RNA sequence: GCCUGGUGUCUUGGGU
DNA sequence: GGATTACACCCAAGACACCAGGCACGAGA
DNA sequence: TCTCGTGCCTGGTGTCTTTAATCC
């Protein structure tokens, strides 16, 4: 939940995200691209 | 005084450490967002560790 | 007409 | 040939993404 | 009035090669 990864405001109206929030975005993006492979253009060496 | 006292001028220097720059007390006060434990530091009304 | 939020991560210099 | 271990507390001052592409506005012909 | 160039803002995405002792 967000209690584990709170947002902080660097200079009042500007907020950056916790390292986990950015890292979960990367896992989530990478998860969608695995779904994007198995249905069309997979040159195998790309799947790996 | 029954004893005599060594007495005379000496050069003394005033150092930066003054008590009203160190004194600190906390009852209740601000907490960290992440741990909900008292904040660190005199300048933030913090609590002792 | 009660409630009332101001950052972090470092680095460096210091105190006992 | 590999990591893990390396006192405690405290104060304070001093800092912050880059590059490329696209769109919009202004100036010149 | 139209076209071209420059500047600003927003979005997406990395890489030329260059401290010391212990046990298990």
């Amino acid at each position: 939940p967000p209690q584990v990864r709170p947002s902080i405001a660097m200079d009042e109206t500007t907020q950056g995200q916790d390292d986990l929030t950015h890292k979960l975005s990367d896992i989530l993006k990478a998860n969608i691209n695995v779904q994007k492979l198995e249905m069309d253009g997979s040159p195998q060496h790309i799947i790996n | 005084l029954m004893a005599q006292v060594f007495f005379g001028p000496t050069y003394y220097q005033r150092l930066r450490h003054m008590v009203d720059d160190k004194i600190h007390a906390r009852a209740r006060g601000p907490v960290q967002v992440l741990t909900r434990q008292p904040v660190e530091g005199r300048s933030r009304d913090g609590g002792l560790r």
